[PDB]
RNA sequence: AGGUUUGGCACCUCGAUGUCGGCUCGUCGCAUCCUGGGGCUGAAGAAGGUCCCAAGGGUUGGGCUGUUCGCCCAUUAAAGCGG
RNA sequence: GUUGGCUUAGAAGCAGCCACCCUUCAAAGAGUGCGUAAUAGCUCACUGGUCGAGUGACGAUGCGCCGAAAAUGAUCGGGGCU
C-alpha cells in the first residue's frame, strides 16, 4: 500500500518490521524496503488476484501487481516478495483461483468434490479488471465426471494459458472395498 | 471486584497501620488486612482503593473488601448455620455450652466449641451454629460435619440444611 | 512403505528442508519442525490414525516417503562387516517441509485429525494454509 | 407419519441410505389426508398457513 | 528414567584385584510383599481391584537340585525387589 | 411433523451406520453433555428480561511449573543469596 525509505542497507530493516524486495517494468528497477505489517494485511487482500497502488517517499505513486514471493521456511513470514507491471491492455498472464460455486449432486450422492488445480496462468485484457477469481458451476457433474479447462467461463477475452482438456474440477467416488 | 461498602450505624471502623477493627452490638471483631493496599472511609459508607493495576495487586482487592463487608455483617447479624442428621437413629443433645453427638459410632463423639461460637440444638437432628467470625464458625460446622461425612450410598451422616445429595445405589 | 530395488545403503548428513513447499494437495497439511528420520510404519501409522478419524475418505495426501535404509547388529559385537540390509527404511525430513496435506474436511475436522497423528510422530509439528501459491 | 406414507405409497421398509440408493416418490396427494387430525396439532396462523405444512417430510425421508 | 541382564568398548590391574553356591555377619535404595494414612471403583456389607503417601519394624520351617533360580509340602499379616 | 429412515430384544437428539429438509416464531440444533432396559427427568445451542464495562478465541516470544525413582551422608566448592 505504502512505504517510505528504501535503502540498500540490510540492517535498517528487521529493527522494525520490512521486508526485502524489488519492482520491474523492465524499463528501470530499484532499491526496496516494505512494512510486512500492513503488506500481509495487503497482500491477504489481493495476491496476484490484483494490482495495488504504491506510494514511495519522495512524491512518486507507481501501479503494481503483486508477481512472485519468496517465504522463509521454518517460519510463516515472507523474506522477499517480487513485484511487477502494468501495460494496459498487454500485460502478463495473471493467476486465477478455482472457487466452485453451489453444491453439486454427486457430493449429494457421496463424493467429494475437488478441485485438481487452482490459480489458472490465462492472461488479459485489462490489468485494471483482471479476474480476481474464477467461478464454476459444479452442480452439474455428479461422480466420475472431470471437468476440464475448455469448460471454463473467461469473459473478454482471456486465452486460456494451459492445455484446453486440462481437468481442474473432479469428484471423487465413495470410498470402495470389496476383497478380505 | 465491588467497591462499595454497605455500614450499619452502629459501628466504628478506625484505619491505622495494619490494624483495621469493627465495633458493634454484636462485640468487636479485628481482623487484620494489607498495609500496602488503601482503606479508609469516604463519607459514610467505606471504600477500599488499590494502589496498581499489577497482577499481584487486585488479588487482593476482590479479596480485601468481602473480609471487610464480612465483619460488617459480623458484628450486625452475627452468622449462623443449618446443620441436619440423616441416617437410621442419629441424635445430638447438649452439655454445657457443648455438643453432644451420637451416630453409629460405638463410642459417641462430642465436640468442645471455641469461645465466640454458640451450639444451638432447637431439635433432635437439627444442629445449628451460631457465632459472629464467618471464619471460624465455618471450620466450627466443617468439624461437626467431619464426624460423619454422607456416604455415596444411602446419604447419611451431616449436611447442610437442605442441601442434596446424589446416590450411587450399588446393588 | 519400503520400497522396490535400489543402491541399497547410506551414510548420513543434515540440511534443511529442500523440496518441501509450505502448501499442496488441499487445504490443510502438516510440517515438520525438526530434522528426524520417518520410518517406513509412524507414518504408516500416522495415515491409519488420521484416516480412522475421517469418514475413511480417499482425501488424505503424504507428501513424505521412504527411501533411505538402515542398519543393525545381527547380534553383537564388531567381528565382520558393516551389516544389517532390512533392518527398517526410513525418509529423511528436515524442518518446514510439508508432510502430510489432507482434502475438503473441515477446520477442526483436519486439526484434531492432525492433532492425533501429531503424537506417533518423533518430532514437534504444526498445520497450516495457503497464501504462498507456487505451482511451475 | 411415513406409516401413513410408506402403506399408501407402497413402500415396505424405506430409505436405509437415501442419499446413494434411491427408493421412490409420490404424488402431492398426501398432503390433504393427513391434515385432518394435524389442524390442532400444527403450530400455524390461520387458514392457508397450513398448506405447504403438512408434508415436507418426504422430501427429507429419501422418499 | 535406572544401571540389577546379555553385550559393546579395551581405560587401571597379567613382578597376581582368588572365580559359582552356601554358611556367618550386616547395612543401604524404594520402582512397597506385610503392616500404617489416602483417592477412584463396574466400592451395598464382607472380600477385592487400581493409583497415591509411607522405608519404623517385620518378611516361617521343610522335600528335589552344587545350584542361584525354580517346582512342590505345611504355614503365614507377609512369605518384596535390588545394591 | 416426531419416535426422520435403516438396523437391533427394543435405539424415540445421544449403540449404531445413512441423511441432517419442512412448519411456527420475539426463538428453539431431527439436536452438545448427564440420564433409562427404552421416552420421560436436568442444563447448554438460540430468543426476551434483569444488571454493569469490557470480554471471548488462536497462534508467536522472555523467564518460570509439572513431568523429575537407586542403593555408606548430605550439599551450587562451601557459607549463604530474592
Ligand atoms: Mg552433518
Ligand atoms: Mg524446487
Ligand atoms: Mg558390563
Ligand atoms: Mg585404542
Ligand atoms: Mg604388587
Ligand atoms: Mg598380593
Ligand atoms: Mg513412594
Ligand atoms: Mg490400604
Ligand atoms: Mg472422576
Ligand atoms: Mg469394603
Ligand atoms: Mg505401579
Ligand atoms: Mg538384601
Ligand atoms: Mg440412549
Ligand atoms: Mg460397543
Ligand atoms: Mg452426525
Ligand atoms: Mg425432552
Ligand atoms: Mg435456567
Amino acid at each position: 500500500m505504502e512505504l517510505t525509505a528504501k535503502p540498500r542497507t540490510p540492517k535498517q530493516k528487521l529493527d522494525e518490521s520490512m521486508i526485502a524486495a524489488v519492482a520491474y517494468n523492465k524499463e528501470n528497477n530499484v532499491s526496496f524496503a516494505l512494512d510486512r505489517k500492513a503488506f500481509d494485511r495487503a497482500f491477504r487482500q489481493q495476491s496476484t488476484t490484483g494490482l495495488f497502488d504504491i506510494t514511495v517517499e519522495g512524491g512518486e505513486t507507481f501501479p503494481a501487481l503483486v508477481k512472485a514471493v519468496q517465504m522463509d521456511k521454518r517460519k510463516r513470514a515472507p523474506i522477499h516478495v517480487d513485484f511487477y507491471m502494468v501495460t494496459y491492455g498487454e500485460p502478463v498472464e495473471v493467476s486465477v483461483p478455482v472457487h466452485t460455486t453451489g453444491r453439486s449432486q454427486g457430493e449429494v450422492q457421496g463424493g467429494l468434490v475437488d478441485i485438481v488445480v487452482h490459480n489458472l496462468q490465462i492472461v488479459a485484457p485489462g490489468p485494471r479488471r483482471i479476474p480476481q477469481e474464477l467461478v464454476v458451476d459444479v452442480t452439474k457433474m455428479n461422480i466420475g465426471d472431470h471437468i476440464t479447462a475448455g469448460d471454463i467461463k473467461l469473459p473478454e477475452g482471456c486465452t486460456l494459458a494451459a492445455d484446453p482438456e486440462l481437468t481442474v474440477v473432479s469428484v471423487l467416488p465413495p470410498r470402495l472395498t470389496a476383497e478380505e | 471486584g465491588k467497591q462499595p461498602i454497605a455500614v450499619p450505624s452502629g459501628v466504628t471502623v478506625n484505619a491505622q497501620d495494619g490494624v483495621f477493627k469493627v465495633k458493634g452490638p454484636k462485640g468487636e471483631l479485628t481482623v487484620p488486612y494489607n498495609t500496602e493496599l488503601t482503606v479508609r472511609q469516604d463519607g459514610d459508607q467505606l471504600l477500599v482503593e488499590r494502589p496498581s493495576d499489577a497482577q499481584k495487586h487486585r488479588a487482593l482487592h476482590g479479596l480485601t473488601r468481602t473480609l471487610v463487608a464480612n465483619a460488617v455483617k459480623g458484628v450486625s447479624d452475627g452468622y449462623t448455620i443449618n446443620l441436619e442428621l440423616r441416617g437410621v437413629g442419629f441424635r445430638a443433645k447438649l452439655t454445657g455450652k457443648a455438643l453432644e453427638m451420637n451416630i453409629g459410632y460405638s463410642h459417641p463423639v462430642i465436640i468442645e466449641p471455641p469461645a465466640g461460637v454458640t451450639f444451638a440444638v432447637p431439635e433432635p437432628t437439627r444442629i445449628d451454629v451460631s457465632g459472629i467470625d464467618k471464619q471460624l464458625v465455618g471450620q466450627v460446622a466443617a468439624n461437626v460435619r467431619k464426624v460423619r461425612k454422607p456416604d455415596a450410598y444411602h446419604g447419611k451422616g451431616v449436611r447442610f440444611v437442605g442441601e442434596q445429595i446424589a446416590l450411587k445405589a450399588g446393588k | 512403505k519400503r520400497t522396490k530395488f535400489r543402491k541399497q545403503f547410506r551414510g548420513r548428513m543434515t540440511g534443511d528442508a529442500k523440496g518441501g513447499d509450505y502448501v499442496a494437495f488441499g487445504d490443510y497439511g502438516l510440517i515438520a519442525m525438526e530434522p528426524a528420520w520417518i520410518k517406513s510404519n509412524q507414518i504408516e501409522a500416522c495415515r491409519i490414525v488420521m484416516s480412522r478419524h475421517f469418514r475413511r475418505g480417499g482425501k488424505i495426501y503424504i507428501r513424505i516417503f521412504p527411501d533411505k535404509p538402515v542398519t543393525k547388529k545381527p547380534a553383537e559385537t564388531r567381528m565382520g562387516k558393516g551389516k544389517g540390509a532390512v533392518e527398517y527404511w526410513v525418509s529423511v525430513v528436515k524442518p518446514g517441509r510439508v508432510m502430510f496435506e489432507v482434502a475438503g474436511v473441515t477446520e477442526e475436522q483436519a486439526k484434531e485429525a492432525f492433532r492425533l497423528a501429531g503424537h506417533k510422530l518423533p518430532i514437534q509439528t504444526k498445520m497450516v494454509k495457503r497464501e504462498v501459491y507456487d505451482e511451475a | 407419519m411415513s406409516y401413513l406414507i410408506r402403506k399408501a405409497a407402497g413402500i415396505g421398509k424405506g430409505s436405509s441410505t437415501p442419499n446413494k440408493a434411491k427408493v421412490g416418490k409420490l404424488n402431492w396427494d398426501q398432503v390433504l389426508e393427513i391434515a385432518k387430525t394435524k389442524m390442532p396439532d400444527l403450530n400455524a396462523g390461520s387458514v392457508e398457513a397450513a398448506a405447504n405444512t403438512v408434508a415436507g417430510t418426504a422430501r427429507s425421508m429419501g422418499v
